[PDB]
């Protein structure tokens, strides 16, 4: 179950964290979860464990052995944890919470503690790492976003549209965008300065992208960098292209019927290592994955009883 | 017949409503405005409108909304934006025309229609001429009137008027006569038709009829010579009492402008320009009174203002205040006062005794204003306060017979003494820094003394801010010799009448550890003793049994000064009051509690020591023997197994062994379970087993309680009824019910364990807050009140809460529809947990999406549809619903200003007869609610789902925020009052524990509460540094009660689906 090439794993609030193969659409495993929902999932660098953020701990089950429940839990923080981020170097781990703590924890050491807090103003809804590993970008409720060097400690910060929380914020794998999505439904864009051998990391700002009208809750860049998906209340995955910002696929869940009550939130996108295909989290209880030129609904992941708000998808060698 | 008019629009309504709910279309929403305003409802269809405006930008010039609204110096400004850019188009030259008649513009109304006259198509023409004539009558260019009347229609009703007001001016009398009664049946017919204009016209139409009334009044004028004194009364009267708005006044002064010139009428022309001052059109009350001063438009703009006419450059003064310029105001302020006593002093000869009282009190009126315009330009300081204080005590010489003179004389004396009191405990932040400041804050105090006497007894009936800040100088500095002889000789120089309505605030200071401060406290109580002891006994009983001993001593005192003239009332308020102790909770009741708590502190805490403290008394209190029969069955079937759980208890004291303990508590369990499987067998009481000596009671002198008042016959406790339904809830509240001496009976809930001292200040709070309402004009022409009930306590634990007839919970009404339409009362919280199991854990993100799960698949109807079946016609169902949003609304600010925290649907109800909304259990008070540790509150107040369906369709753009807006007025207005009121609760020494409670000196704490209060009071409640105006802060706070991201956090009891 992580002898596998590809690893898709499935989390919400039937207390079950699942696998799949993604080729069939069969489940290859569940793993208990109990006591929360799960906010966010993502497996480590080295596919050697998956990390399910939750209500005042971070849980961390096993991939290569196949059955037990979890290797390592973390405790003590109190309200919800938001989101995890790891080190490539497989040692650090990164989360966001609802206690205004951008927190860094070491993966190969015993403290049930971690190595170091970033305390900012509004609860945290994201963190995701500069693939130069020397950067946070940090996302709160206020609006803001902190850009935290992780070598100097200095922090910096910045606010797109003030007074509206920021929902999620990510940066492509060539690390020439930075996009954030808030509350509102707008996507920013940020162009990188590469003066990262001597740390200067400037941002300037290129577009903002009415995306929705409903709260967006992802964005993730395809690996190729060619593409921006977005995911949002408004029962929809959008996916953009970074040569015009144009939209290039929607992905939506509508009733195609105005009488039906919105029968689930987009809650999050995976995008294929070839960029070929993107994989959907939804409150129907599905996990889906999509064909990106298409938009042709390519297989449906179905074995959760309650919503699910998370995923985790890997391509790895 | 005209009765049975208005149902059938009532009921139209109530589907054409139910028709917007099914789809909100144009056809509608056009269809709605109409009805509404036939319905003489005229602030819900402004509404619509609003609605109509926010989602149809349709018949949209941005032009004709802003005249729809009839705002008429946007629309103006805005025709000419759209003017300048396109060419001459005959359709925005009419519309920009309109503004300007709206206006009273007649100046450009004239010169803009002769500007074009070869662009006036026969249609455009036709228009042009009824407005050009009004311009021309505006003018006095009687030519150009008639020219432009010869080309209106002699069948046009304003036609046929027109020929009225120019006859009138060449002194033709059966011609007008005729004219007149004709412009009538013009205008009669007109109103039939109803399409041209179905309220602007008909409320215009008693703005016609009343001008061809006055124009049948000027005909008199003109032709009756004894008739001067009489009209120009009519006249006046139905000016100081008729409120018609700025546009219909100028039209109504045009008619009496024909007969009187301004000059002549002075008093008139400047109580209008007043007006045109007070609703905010300066411009227009500026050229008003440049007629009147027969000079200037700020002109000769350097030089002196003419002290010609005094009353009317004082209008001008506070006109240009009111405008931008008033560093010049103030300037021109301070001049003009130097003249006036110059030209009294000097030019009194002393046959001008009548000039001189009435020059000097004008004089008093700029007084007034010259330190009142100084705090605004520099505020409190060193070099202001004696100056202002200057200006004060000057005010007070020339009117010293003036509430607002001495009242403003007495709060600059006490803001002085805060001044450098707030200035030393900043000094001490960072032994003659005491001294001087003795002398200081001396030097001010007695003067505040002194002037809140004076002013007190200035106003009489409303005074309660003077009275409460008497009593802050008191207790807080009322022990220096100098601040004691000035209360002494005030006490004595006031009416007795005055402190009743601070007897709550007194009795709270019975122990006062000053002694200068506790003799006259003493020596007060004893004389509002002597005259009216009733105000008096209940509260001073409730202080007689108070553990804290100087009190208690000290209310017996009083009690004992009271029985040498009032013994037999005294005697009875001690018996009565002992009794409703008693039965507010039975010995098995207390016995209950204190078995939770002993079992909370040995068992789930390790002390005995505590333990031991709590069921001490409740042995001890046995140890006296039962007293009712109720008492005896108890002690009978229990008594005998707790002398003994008491002998093992004290076996332990001397041993030490968990032994002797343990045998103790296996007595104290058998008594316990027993208790608590008879719990919910008490649904009812019967006075002949729990209190014999209540059912006794027959035609006692004592008062039901809470109702008396001095202005009304006493209504005296003639009998009590021997049953008690007992409520059951978990606090278990009886429902007493006397016999009045009156015949009527009155109701009550007896209450154990419920500390009903705050809901007592609060209820206080109210009583103010309804006077503001029903003292200004806009709150009383609208009824907005608070509904309030009597709150009497007994005790710490209990005591009593007038019942409000016809109530029932927002809950009960729900639980019954639910129950009657087979849906699952708790359906949205059951959907919800179906959904996430985990809810309460979840990001407000994940909560959100889980709400609105809830909301929509759930009807938000129930609360309307019911208050629909309940009522006996339409137009019963339409104003209970106006009743309805009203009450919600009045309560939404106050609440919010007091910030009472839990308005969950048990909380708050409706009445059924008239549909106006009742709040019960002021506990959380403050921002108490919201910062607390589990499920913090981040409302401002219920504005809940069902709640905003239950209004008009348009509720919330309609009488909601319009009412919402009058009341933070009256409320920003009268902020003092507000605070004077709170101020003595937050820092009232009894009652400081409310807000220690946030753990799961308070000196800091209490200041804290009261900025948050003022912040509010003055809109500085969302952001520090921006100050938000009354309509802004409204909209913030309906966005803040509305914010799905709030509502998914409330505590789910709470019930914010609902």
């Amino acid at each position: 179950v992580g002898s596998d090439p590809v690893i898709l794993a499935t989390a919400g609030y039937d207390h079950t964290v699942r696998f799949w193969q993604a080729h069939s659409g069969i489940c290859t495993r569940t793993v208990q979860h109990q006591d929360s929902q799960v906010n966010a999932l993502e497996v480590t660098p080295d596919r050697s464990m998956i990390a399910a953020a939750g209500y005042q701990h971070i849980r961390m089950y096993d991939l290569n052995s196949n059955n037990p429940n979890p290797i390592i839990s973390y405790d003590g923080v109190n309200k919800n944890i938001a989101s995890v981020g790891f080190h490539e170097d497989g040692r650090w781990m990164y989360t966001g919470g609802e206690d205004c703590t951008a927190r860094i924890w070491d993966l190969r050491s015993r403290n049930l503690q971690c190595q170091r807090i970033f305390q900012v103003n509004a609860p945290i809804n994201c963190v995701c790492l500069h693939p130069n590993q020397a950067e946070l970008i940090v996302g709160d409720q206020s609006g803001a976003i902190h850009i935290w060097d992780l070598k100097t400690d200095h922090n910096e910060q910045l606010i797109p549209e003030p007074e509206v929380s920021i929902t999620s914020a990510h940066i492509d794998p060539d690390a020439s965008y930075m996009a954030a999505v808030n509350s509102t439904g707008n996507c920013y864009v940020w162009n990188l300065t590469g003066g990262i051998g001597d740390e200067v990391t400037q941002l300037i700002p290129k577009t903002k992208i009415p995306a929705h009208t409903r709260y967006a809750l992802q964005c993730r860049f395809s690996p190729d960098s060619t593409l921006l998906a977005t995911c949002s209340a408004d029962q929809t995955c959008k996916i953009w292209r970074t040569s015009n910002f144009s939209l290039m696929t929607e992905l939506s869940i509508k009733s195609g019927n105005p009488g039906e009550s919105s029968r689930g939130w987009m809650w999050g996108c995976a995008f294929s290592g070839d960029s070929q295909y993107i994989v959907t989290a939804s409150s129907d209880n599905l996990a889906r994955l999509w064909c990106v030129e298409t938009g042709e609904i390519k297989r449906e992941y179905g074995g959760h009883q309650k919503a699910v708000v998370c995923l985790a998808f890997n391509d790895s060698v | 017949e005209r009765a049975a008019k208005c149902r059938a629009y009532a009921k139209a309504l109530h589907y054409k409503e139910l028709e917007f709910q099914k789809g909100p279309t144009p056809a509608i929403l056009e269809s709605l405005i109409s009805i509404n305003n036939k319905l003489q409802q005229p602030e819900a269809a402004a509404g619509v409108l609003e609605y109509a405006m926010k989602h149809f930008g349709e018949l949209e010039i941005q032009a004709t909304w802003y005249e729809k609204l009839h705002e008429w110096e946007d629309a103006l400004v805005a025709y000419d934006k759209k003017m300048d850019t396109n060419k001459d188009d005959p359709e925005l030259m009419l519309g920009r025309m309109r503004c300007l008649e709206a206006l009273g513009e007649w100046g450009q109304l004239h010169q803009q229609c002769c500007e074009k006259w070869t662009l006036v198509n026969d249609e455009t023409q036709a228009k042009m001429a009824r407005m050009a004539a009004a311009a021309a009558w505006g003018l006095g260019q009687w030519d150009s009137m008639e020219e432009y009347t010869c080309m209106i229609p002699r069948d046009t009703h304003d036609g046929a008027f027109y020929r009225a007001v120019l006859a009138l001016h060449q002194d033709l009398f059966s011609l007008a006569q005729q004219c007149i009664d004709k412009a009538r049946d013009l205008l009669d017919a007109e109103l039939t038709a109803m399409a041209g204009e179905s309220y602007s016209r008909a409320y215009g139409a008693m703005v016609s009829c009343h001008m061809l009334s006055e124009l049948e009044e000027v005909i008199q004028y003109k032709l009756v010579p004894e008739r001067r004194e009489i009209i120009r009364q009519i006249w006046w009267e139905r000016l100081q009492g008729c409120q018609r708005i700025v546009e219909d006044w100028q039209k109504i002064l045009m008619v009496r402008s024909l007969v009187v010139s301004p000059h002549e009428d002075m008093r008139t022309w400047l109580k209008y320009a007043s007006l045109c001052g007070k609703s905010g059109r300066l411009a227009l009350a500026h050229k008003t009174l440049v007629l009147l001063l027969g000079v200037d438009p700020s002109r000769q703009l350097d030089h002196p203002l003419p002290t010609v006419h005094p009353q009317v450059t004082y209008a001008y003064m506070k006109n240009m205040w009111k405008s931008a310029r008033k560093i010049d105001a103030f300037q021109h302020m301070q001049h003009f006062v130097q003249t006036m006593q110059q030209q009294a002093q000097h030019a009194i000869a002393t046959e001008d005794q009548q000039h001189k009282q009435e020059l000097h009190k004008l004089m008093a009126r700029c007084f007034l204003k010259l330190g009142e315009w100084q705090l605004n330009l520099q505020g409190i300081n060193e070099s202001t306060i004696p100056k202002v204080l200057q200006y004060y005590s000057a005010a007070t010489e020339h009117d010293r017979s003036w509430y607002k003179a001495w009242h403003a004389w007495a709060v600059m004396n006490f803001e002085a003494v805060l001044h450098y009191k707030h200035q030393n405990q900043a000094r001490d932040e960072k032994k003659k820094v005491t001294e001087d400041l003795s002398k200081t804050l001396l030097m001010y105090t007695v003067p505040a003394v002194q002037g809140f006497f004076r002013s007190i007894s200035l106003s009489r009936g409303n005074n309660l801010q003077d009275t409460l800040r008497v009593l802050t100088l008191w207790f807080d500095y009322g022990h220096w010799p100098d601040v004691n002889e000035a209360l002494v000789e005030g006490v004595k120089a006031i009416q007795i009448d005055t402190w009743l309505q601070v007897i709550p605030q007194l009795i709270a200071r019975i122990d006062t550890p000053r002694p200068l401060v506790g003799r006259l406290i003493h020596q007060l109580l004893t004389d509002i003793g002597r005259y009216h002891p009733q105000a008096l006994i209940y509260p001073l009983t409730v202080a007689s049994k108070s553990t804290t001993t100087a009190r208690h001593n000290a209310a017996n005192k009083i009690l004992k000064n009271m029985c040498e003239h009032s013994n037999t009332l005294v005697q009875q308020a001690m018996m009565v009051s002992e009794e409703l102790i008693r039965v507010a909770i039975l010995w098995h009741e207390m016995w209950h509690e204190g078995l939770e708590e002993a079992s909370r502190l040995y068992f789930g805490e390790r002390n005995v020591k505590g333990m031991f403290e709590v069921l001490e008394p409740l042995h001890a209190m046995m140890e006296r023997g039962p007293q009712t029969l109720k008492e005896t069955s108890f002690n009978q079937a229990y008594g005998r197994d707790l002398m003994e759980a008491q002998e093992w208890c004290r076996k332990y004291m001397k041993s030490g062994n968990v032994k002797d303990l343990t045998q103790a508590w296996d007595l104290y369990y058998h008594v316990f379970r027993r208790i608590s499987k008879q719990l919910p067998q008490l649904t009812s009481l019967e006075l002949q087993y729990v209190s014999p000596k209540l059912l006794m009671c027959r035609d006692l002198e004592l008062a039901v309680p809470g109702t008396y008042d001095p202005n009304q016959p006493i209504i005296r406790i003639q009998s009590i009824a021997p049953s008690l339904q007992v409520i059951t809830s978990k606090q278990r509240p009886r429902k007493l019910t006397l016999m009045g001496s009156n015949g009527h009976e009155f109701v009550f809930l007896l209450k154990g364990h419920e500390d009903l001292r705050q809901d007592e200040r609060v209820m206080q709070l109210f009583g103010l807050v309804n006077t503001l309402l029903a003292n200004d004009p806009t709150s009383l022409r609208k009824n907005l009140s608070i509904q309030r009930y009597a709150v009497i306590p007994l005790s710490t634990n209990s005591g009593l809460i007038g019942w409000v007839p016809h109530c029932d919970t927002l809950h009960a009404l729900i639980r019954d529809y639910r129950e009657k339409k087979k849906i699952l009362l708790n359906i949205e919280h059951r959907i919800m947990l179906r959904m996430a199991p985990d809810y309460d854990h979840l990001t407000l993100m994940q909560k959100v999406e889980v709400f609105e799960h809830a909301v929509n698949n759930t009807a938000g109807d129930d609360l309307a549809k019911l208050l629909w079946l309940k009522s006996p016609s339409s137009e019963v169902w339409f104003d209970r619903r106006t009743n309805y949003t009203r009450s919600l609304a009045v309560m939404s600010m106050v609440g919010y200003i007091l910030g009472l925290g839990d308005r969950h649907p048990s909380n708050l109800m409706l009445d059924r007869l008239s549909g106006k909304i009742l709040h019960i259990d002021f506990g959380d008070c403050f921002e108490v609610a919201m910062t607390r540790e589990k499920f913090p509150e981040k409302i401002p107040f219920r504005l809940t789902r069902m709640l905003t369906n239950a209004m008009e369709v348009t509720g919330l753009d309609g009488n909601y925020r319009i009412t919402c807006h009058t009341v933070m007025e009256v409320l920003r207005e009268h902020k003092d009052s507000v605070m004077a009121v709170l101020e003595a609760f937050v820092y009232d020494p009894l009652l400081n524990w409310r807000l220690m409670d946030t753990n799961t000196a308070l000196n800091k704490k209490a200041i804290q509460i009261i900025n948050r209060v003022r912040d509010k009071l003055t809109g500085r409640d969302f952001s520090h540094d921006d100050t938000l105006d009354v309509p802004t802060q409204v909209e913030l706070l309906i966005k803040q009660a509305t914010s799905h991201e709030n509502l998914c956090q409330c505590y789910i009891g709470w019930c914010p689906f609902w």
